RNA sequence: UUUUAUAUAUAUAUAAUAAGGAAAAGUAUUUAUAAGAA
RNA sequence: UGUGGUGUAAACGUGAGUAAUUUUAUUAGGAAUUAAUGAACUAUAGAAUAAGCUAAAUACUUAAUAUUAUAUAAAA
RNA sequence: UUAAGAGUUAAACCUAGCCAACGAUCCAUAAUCGAUAAUGAAAGUUAGAACGAUCACGUUGACUCUGAAAUAUAGUCAAUA
RNA sequence: CUAGAGUCUAGUAGUAUGAAUACAAUUAUUUAUAAUAUAUAUAUAAAUAAUAAAUGAAAAUGAAAGUAUUCCACCUGAAGAGUACGUUAGCAAUAAUGAAACUCAAAACAAUAGACGGUUACAG
RNA sequence: AUAUGAAUUAAUGCGAAGUUGAA
């Protein structure tokens, strides 16, 4: 059948609707006597541009597509890569609103201790006149 | 299932042996369980017991994850008029080079060819082999046709 | 050598031992608590002979 | 920061956005070399 | 980074408490202890405020 | 010593094998010309008057060829055959001229050995 | 060990108690083969 | 010794070039999913017409007669 | 253009890539291989004469016709004698 | 040795028993804790010294030069030679990388007995 | 660049019996 083999995305959107797929294989060294890994870099078609560095696919034999590009894009076996690009994209708006909130939050306790004396009201009271500690016996007493 | 393990207790037994200790520890782990299960079998070891690092399980004990870091398996070697019946003990398949011979290749290695530079089967020897996570000894899994990395040599 | 090693923890044992662990953690929180609060209290007792005026 | 990459995706990328470091600045190699001094005016 | 820029200005707050310790609880103590002896006003003020110039 | 350093290039020295006669090219042999014929004394301990040429080989080379046998019948400019093999006790002469071949006649009156120094009989 | 008994505050200290005994005669092919000397 | 048909892309010899940009070795490897190519035999059917130019033709020219792309469906 | 993919060749327009200390590029050397030959216990190492398989060339370089297939030991042009 | 500053600073440059993991019999001292009532000549550890087994060519090592695993660096007779050439940096100095031909059957290490020394003392 | 030769020139190897220093 047509080759296929499995590899992971190493570069991605340097090239037009190509990307490079590290592939890795099992040889018998006879002058080390081991069962050792070699790794070669195929240069592979994209189209769709649904690769990203990262991510596991399998590979297939194709016609030549260029002068080195001999294969294409199968199968994502696994999008890591593209969870990478997304968890990014998200993240960079996901932080931003808690940080929006937290300096709300930091700027209204400034202005709640700036509000603040009650030791004259205290004192001016008395001349008429923890909590975790709770929560460890609440701990204690479901134990 | 490390090699490293394996090697550090293939040593350990070693060790144990040559300064003539009666009761040893092993980690408890199904690797070593399986491996002594198979020297014992064959009369190499003279018993196997559960226990802690302390010593041996003096009631039974329930295997959990909350105990399992200090569980420790406690063989018992043998020495028979004053030599020691599990003289030595070796790794074949390193941690670097892991050998995994086809069954035909155990046939050969059984009856005397050096295959991939393992010295073959001697007739007081043991070779264990482990197929699809069972230890068991070279001649069953001949007898059993099944394909398997080859671990160890115990002589 | 062919049944399981060990039993795997049941969820209520989970349940359990994560009550166990952070009332231990709790406890130690509580005694660091008193102890912080009995030096405040040595120091505010001590304090009128401190000098600030 | 590199272990967190490879267990937990989203909260690499959360983490390293709050603390202000790209993922450029945990993947490559890096030495407090005297010339990262200077491209950073460090001192 | 503004995360950092919120940790570094807690430091900097006009009156934040070391030790583990923070004004409202040490506030709680010490009304507390005040309380205790029911069952002049300058000296416990300026007390009050050596014991804050202590853990600042 | 580890795998990887094997691997890599490391490994038992190569037991290599240099000619002893460079100058021939390996060939078994090779026809020259005697430029002068020189007579040299060997290595201590050794002691003796031991008799020499310089030769032109047909590669180009130039070499220094021990004259073995009681007496030798090359002059300047004779035509001799070369083959290795080094006069032990003289440094720098790496070759033997053959008896028997281009103006070197076998040795006069020898009876044993003689294929080895040209002799007929 | 285990089971119970007394006493004391479900538990603790003491005293006693222990089920593991079976017999029988007869029922080769071994494998590949690595030497040093001055 | 004139006009024509078939044969010299083989075999023979050599190892210069060639470190692979087309070379060698291997794969139960592929497609572009290789031509309305038979090169020279097999088994089948059919056809073998008219002029010109050659001195004449089984030499040459001119002409007659004899898979792919569309569109409709069907499946996988 | 080809029967046919492809910066293989020619034209045009885009992107900035590709190879590389597991050795690129460059240089030197070499026709390659076997169920062939030599050797060793074997892994291997050597040769590539002879037997066989593949490639290249037929004094040197380029191009053209024919053809299914040729830069043909053909044809044209040039170089050497 | 180079620059900037008034002798200082800023420099160029990079020379002159590998790491980790598992295990491994004693004794004697200490050392630091943990106890039990100065005594238990107290136990648990690490440091020191002599060992056993083990290793080694031996000297010697002796919880490592031992038993095993993993990673890296390095070595392949002496001399030529850390030389020449080239490159790399450096104003330069220097440094790094680093051969080849020729010559030889040598060369080296530990230990044994010796005579030798102004080598040591000591005696007769 | 790949080679082939070169006045001029650098280093080192050997050996002959020795000559000179005392490292
Ligand atoms: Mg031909
Ligand atoms: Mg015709
Ligand atoms: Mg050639
Ligand atoms: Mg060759
Ligand atoms: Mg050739
Ligand atoms: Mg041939
Ligand atoms: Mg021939
Ligand atoms: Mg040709
Ligand atoms: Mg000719
Ligand atoms: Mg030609």
């Amino acid at each position: 059948a047509r080759q296929n083999f499995l590899g992971l995305v190493v570069s991605q959107g340097k090239m037009q609707k190509t990307v490079k797929v590290r592939v890795e294989t099992k040889v018998f060294n006879k002058k080390i006597n081991k069962e050792l890994f070699h790794r070669r870099d195929y240069l592979v078609h994209d189209e769709g541009e649904i690769s990203r560095e990262g991510d596991l696919v399998r590979i297939e034999a194709t016609r030549p597509l260029s002068k080195r590009k001999f294969f294409a894009i199968a199968e994502i076996i696994r999008n890591k890569g593209q969870q990478f690009a997304l968890y990014e994209s998200e993240a960079q708006l996901s932080v931003a609103k808690e940080e929006a909130q937290k300096a709300k939050e930091f700027l209204d306790k400034r202005s709640v201790r700036e509000n603040k004396t009650l030791l004259r009201d205290i004192r001016t009271i008395q001349d008429a006149l923890s909590g975790l500690e709770v929560n460890l016996e609440k701990q204690r007493s479901l134990i | 299932m490390s090699l490293v393990k394996l090697a550090n207790t293939c040593a350990h037994l070693q060790n144990c042996s040559k300064v003539r200790v009666a009761l040893t520890s092993i980690p408890y782990t199904k690797l070593q369980l399986q491996f002594a299960y198979n020297l014992y079998q064959q009369g190499f070891l003279s018993s196997l017991q559960k226990g802690s690092t302390m010593g041996p399980d003096k009631d039974f004990v329930e295997v959990t994850p909350d105990n399992i870091s200090t569980r420790r398996l406690w063989v018992g070697l043998k020495y028979r008029d004053n030599k020691p019946v599990l003289s030595s003990c070796k790794l074949i398949s390193k941690p670097n080079s892991r050998i995994h011979l086809p069954m035909e290749d155990m046939k050969k290695l059984c009856s005397g060819v050096t295959i991939r530079n393992i010295k073959p089967l001697q007739p007081g020897e043991l070779i264990l082999v482990r197929a699809h996570n069972n230890i068991m000894d070279i001649n069953e899994a001949i007898s059993k046709k099944l394909d398997g990395e080859v671990l160890c040599r115990v002589k | 050598m062919s049944q399981p090693l060990l039993r795997n923890r049941s969820p209520e044992e989970s349940e359990l031992l994560k009550l166990k662990r952070n009332y231990n953690r709790s406890l130690l929180n509580f005694q660091a608590h008193k102890k912080k609060l009995n030096e405040l209290l040595n120091l505010y007792h001590v304090a009128n002979e401190f000098i600030v005026t | 920061l590199r272990y967190l990459k490879r267990d937990n995706p989203e909260k690499y990328y959360w983490t390293i956005q709050k603390l202000g470091l790209n993922d450029a600045a945990i993947t490559d190699e890096f030495n407090m070399d005297r010339r990262y001094m200077q491209d950073y005016e460090f001192f | 980074t503004p995360f950092i820029t919120r940790i570094m200005a807690e430091l900097k707050e006009p009156l934040v408490l070391s030790k583990g310790y923070n004004i409202e609880e040490v506030d709680k103590f010490l009304a507390a202890i005040e309380s205790a002896k029911r069952e002049d006003i300058e000296k416990l003020e300026d007390r009050r405020e050596a014991i804050l110039r202590i853990l600042s | 010593a580890t795998l990887n350093q094997i691997k890599r290039g490391s490994g038992p020295p190569r037991r290599k094998k240099i000619s002893t006669a460079p100058q021939l090219d390996q060939c078994p042999q090779r026809k020259g010309v005697v430029l002068r014929v020189m007579v040299l004394k060997p290595k201590k301990p050794n002691s003796a008057q031991r008799k020499a040429c310089r030769v032109r080989l047909t590669n180009g080379n130039v070499v220094s060829a021990y004259i073995p046998g009681e007496g030798h019948d090359a002059q300047e400019h004779s035509i001799v055959y070369v083959r290795g093999g080094r006069c032990q006790d003289l440094p720098g002469v790496k070759y033997h001229v053959i008896r028997g071949a281009g103006d070197l006649s076998g040795v006069v009156n020898r009876i044993s050995s003689r294929s080895k120094y040209g002799a007929k009989k």
